[PDB]
């Protein structure tokens, strides 16, 4: 009912929008939430090195 | 199966009226001409709507509609993002506002009401003449 070009960019915005779903997006390295956590790991090694 | 008349003659056209409200009224014939039905040849005004209306010499006004084209929908996203078709949406009132005005003793006028006037609004309400909305032709 429509032409080509259109489905395929609405392919590629319904895969923009299940990429953003996955609920991964805010999981950074440098987090304070994921440093507060990961300092008993961390001193522990550090005090067995 | 008896088969319909068939005549001609010469007719003399009638003489162009203004009532204000519409102008026009060259038709010397009862009837019309692709349809089979009487045309109407007496109108109204504004005031003459209200009074009959705050009177009660009116029982009922009837609207003519219009077709609505689909993108001017707001029920489902838009045709052209490719979602299965809707079934269509419902006519509007008329754009124009032509009316057929329905009188207490069996007459039957045309006028000009524009849908959604101050006046007119409140006296419907408060009188409770009742109101409706010719359906469209196939």
């Amino acid at each position: 009912s429509i032409p080509t070009a259109s489905k395929n960019q609405i392919a590629l915005i319904r895969l923009n929008w299940a990429l953003n779903k996955t609920n991964i997006n805010t999981f950074t390295d440098y987090s304070k939430r994921n440093n507060l956590w990961t300092t008993q790991k961390l001193r522990n090694q550090s005090k067995n090195n | 199966p008896a088969l319909p008349a068939r005549a001609t003659a010469v007719v003399a056209p009638l003489p162009e009226k203004n009532y204000g409200s519409l102008r026009g009224g060259r038709w010397p014939f009862l009837y019309d001409n692709v349809y089979g039905l009487p045309v109407v040849r007496q109108v109204a005004s504004y005031g003459e709507v209200l009074e009959g209306i705050r009177t009660g010499r009116i029982s009922q006004v009837l609207w003519f509609q219009a077709p609505r084209a689909v993108t001017a929908s707001a029920a489902a996203p838009p045709p052209g993002l490719g979602g299965p078709q809707q079934p269509q949406p419902p006519p509007l009132a008329s754009p124009d506002g032509r009316c057929l005005v329905r009188f207490a003793n069996g007459q039957v006028k045309q006028a000009v009401i524009p849908p959604g006037e101050p006046r007119i609004s409140q006296a419907l309400q408060q009188y409770g003449t009742a109101v409706s909305y010719i359906p469209l032709e196939p």
